[PDB]
Formats: C-alpha cells, structure tokens, sequence
C-alpha cells in the first residue's frame, strides 16, 4: 500500500 | 493547514492512501481505518471498498 509519515 | 481522512483532521502519525486515484479523501490516519501497520498490496478506503 501507499503510506507516508507525517512531517513538520 | 490541510486536513484529511474521514475525520477531517490534520495529518498525524502514519497516513495510508486509497489506491482509487479518484478517491476524494485519499489519505486516512491509520487509526481511523483500523490499521497499526502498512498492509501489503493495494488498499482502498472504507467508502471506496463499499463499506
Ligand atoms: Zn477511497
Ligand atoms: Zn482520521
């Protein structure tokens, strides 16, 4: 799947 | 500033993106879709999966 970590 | 998911909250933690390129929401917080780890393969949000 496509996922991303929250970044400031 | 931008909000996402079915909760309309800002981005936090790990976000997963619906594999329907036309998904209006696209990104969901893992927690809001009952996930704790990235699932393998294509993933579709509840509405797009027909929930
Ligand atoms: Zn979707
Ligand atoms: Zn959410």
């Amino acid at each position: 799947a496509r996922t991303k970590q929250t970044a400031r | 500033e931008p909000t996402y998911c079915l909760c309309n909250q800002v981005s936090y933690g790990e976000m997963i993106g619906c594999d329907n390129d036309e998904c209006p929401i696209e990104w969901f917080h893992f927690s809001c879709v009952g996930l704790n780890h990235k699932p393998k393969g294509k993933w579709y949000c509840p509405k797009c999966r027909g929930e």
